[PDB]
C-alpha cells in the first residue's frame, strides 16, 4: 500500500488537499526514510517536504500524522548536521516539544527521540533545544513513582535525549540546565535496566568533563559510589561510560578524587588493569595515572591496594597508549612520592620495563620516563643508595638507552639523558 | 593532571 512510493508520488500526495492522502503519502515517506539502504534523505530534504511535515505536526485532530511526520522528521534529523539543519530551520524544535505533552505515548516518544537528534547535532542546537524550554516537559515525562511502570523502550529515548543535552562542550550544556535535569539523572542512574544504566553513565561522563566546578556539582549530588559499583558491572557498555566519569572525576581537586577512594574505586583496578578490553584499559591505566598526581596519602591507598604491581604489569606489556599512560602514572607517583614510597615502586620492579620503553619512537614518553629516572634516582642520593640504582638500569640495558638517547634529536630529550648520564653514568 | 580525547563515544543520533 505504502511501501516504495517515488517522491514523485509522495510528493502529489502530501500536497493534495485529502488529509487521508497526504497521511497515506506521509507514511509512504516515513518508510522510505526508514531503511538501511541509504534512504532518500537529500531527495526528501530537496522535494521541500520538511516544512509540510513540520506542519503536520500541529494536526492534533489527525494523531497518525502527526506520528508519521513526528517519525519521518526523526530520521532526517538523524542525518548529517545539514539534514539536521534542515529539520530546525523547518519550525520543528518547538512543534516536537508540543508533542511531548501529546496522550499518545507512541507520539510523544517521538517528539523524544527527534528532540534527541536535534540537540546531539551539538551545542548550539543543544542551547536552542533548550531555550525553547524542552527539559521541563521532557522531566515531567519521567515524574512518576516507579520507573518500572513505564515502557522499557519509552524510558531509554528518555534516558538517551537526556544524555544528549548534557553531551558536548564549547560551550558546556547552560548550568541551571545541568542542575535542573541532574536530580533525575540520579534517579536513572539507579535504574534496572543495563541500558538506561549506560546512557546514564554517559550523560554523567559528560557533565564531569571540564572545570572542577562542573565535577563539583556533579559530585556534590553523591552519585560517585553508585559509580564505582556500576564500574564493577559485567556488561562492558555500562562499564565503560562509568569508567569514564570516574576518570574525569580524578582530574578534579584532590577533595574530589578522594570521593572515588574513599568510594570503593581503587578495589576495581587490579580486575580494570588487565581487562580484556584495551580501551578499558588506557582509561583505566590513565585513571591511575591521575590518581598519583595527588596526594601521599592518596598515593599510599594506591601503594596498600597492590596496585603497583599492576603499573608493572602495565608498563611492561600492554597496547602502548596503555604503557604511555602507565609511564605517566609511574612519573606522577615518583614525582610526588615520598621516599619510601618510590623505594617500593623499584622494589615492585619498575625500572626493568621502564627502560625498555625507552626503546619506542614517542619523544614525550621518552621524556616522561627519563623523568620519572632522575625522579627515582634523587630519592636514592637521599639514601646514597645511587650507585645501586645505577648497577640496576646498567644491568637491564637502561644505561646503553640513555648514553644513545644523549644524541637524540630532542633537545630536551638529549638534555636529560646526558645529565643523568655525566651526573649518574657509565 | 592531564585529561585527553575519547574512544568514539557518541552515537549522537539514532535513526528510525
Amino acid at each position: 500500500g505504502t511501501v516504495n512510493w517515488s517522491v514523485e508520488d509522495i510528493v502529489k500526495g502530501i500536497n493534495s488537499n485529502n488529509l487521508e492522502s497526504q497521511l497515506q503519502a506521509t507514511q509512504a515517506a516515513r518508510k522510505l526514510l526508514s531503511r538501511e539502504k541509504q534512504p532518500p534523505i537529500d531527495n526528501i530534504i530537496r522535494a521541500g517536504l520538511i516544512p509540510k511535515f513540520v506542519s503536520f505536526l500541529g494536526k492534533t485532530d489527525c494523531s497518525p500524522i502527526q506520528f508519521e511526520s513526528a517519525w519521518a522528521l526523526t530520521n532526517i534529523a538523524s542525518g548529517t548536521s545539514e539534514q539536521t539543519k534542515a529539520v530546525v530551520d523547518g519550525g520543528a524544535i518547538p512543534a516536537f516539544i508540543s508533542l511531548l505533552a501529546s496522550p499518545h505515548a507512541h507520539i510523544s516518544e517521538q517528539a523524544v527521540w527527534a528532540l534527541g537528534n536535534i540537540a546531539g547535532d551539538g551545542s548550539a542546537f543543544r542551547d536552542l533545544v533548550i531555550k525553547h524550554g524542552a527539559i521541563d516537559p521532557l522531566l515531567a515525562l519521567l515524574a512518576v513513582p516507579d520507573l518500572s511502570t513505564l515502557a522499557c523502550g519509552y524510558l531509554r529515548n528518555l534516558t538517551w535525549t537526556l544524555s544528549n543535552l548534557c553531551r558536548n562542550k564549547n560551550p558546556a550544556p547552560p548550568l541551571d540546565a545541568v542542575e535542573q535535569i541532574l536530580p533525575t539523572l540520579v534517579r536513572l542512574l539507579h535504574h534496572n535496566d543495563p541500558e538506561v544504566l549506560a546512557d546514564s553513565c554517559w550523560a554523567i561522563s559528560y557533565l564531569t568533563d571540564g572545570p572542577n566546578e562542573r565535577i563539583e556539582m556533579v559530585v556534590k549530588k553523591g552519585v560517585v559510589p553508585q559509580l564505582v559499583k556500576l564500574l564493577g558491572a559485567t556488561e562492558l557498555p555500562i562499564v565503560t561510560p562509568a569508567l569514564r566519569a570516574i576518570g574525569n572525576i580524578v582530574t578534579g581537586t584532590d577533595e574530589q578524587t578522594q570521593k572515588v577512594i574513599d568510594a570503593g574505586a581503587l578495589a576495581v583496578f587490579p580486575s580494570l588493569l588487565t581487562n580484556p578490553k584495551t580501551n578499558i584499559q588506557k582509561e583505566a591505566t590513565w585513571t591511575m595515572s591521575n590518581i598519583t598526581a595527588g596526594r601521599q596519602d592518596q598515593i599510599q591507598q594506591v601503594v596498600n591496594h597492590g596496585l603497583v604491581p599492576f603499573l608493572v604489569g602495565v608498563l611492561s606489556k600492554a597496547d602502548f597508549k596503555t604503557q604511555k599512560e602507565a609511564a605517566w602514572a609511574i612519573t606522577n607517583y615518583t614525582s610526588g612520592g615520598t621516599v619510601e614510597q618510590i623505594v617500593y615502586l623499584v622494589h615492585c620492579g619498575i625500572i626493568e620495563p621502564l627502560m625498555n620503553l625507552l626503546s619506542a619512537k614517542d619523544t614525550k614518553i621518552i621524556q616522561v620516563i627519563l623523568d620519572a629516572i632522575s625522579n627515582i634516582f634523587q630519592a636514592a642520593e637521599k639514601l646514597g643508595e645511587t650507585e645501586k640504582l645505577s648497577i640496576m638500569i646498567e644491568e637491564c640495558g637502561g644505561l646503553d638507552k640513555i648514553e644513545a638517547l644523549q644524541r637524540h634529536e630532542n633537545e630536551s630529550v638529549y638534555k636529560a639523558s646526558l645529565n643523568l648520564i655525566e651526573k649518574y653514568f657509565s | 593532571k592531564r585529561p585527553a580525547a575519547t574512544k568514539k563515544a557518541g552515537q549522537a543520533k539514532k535513526k528510525k
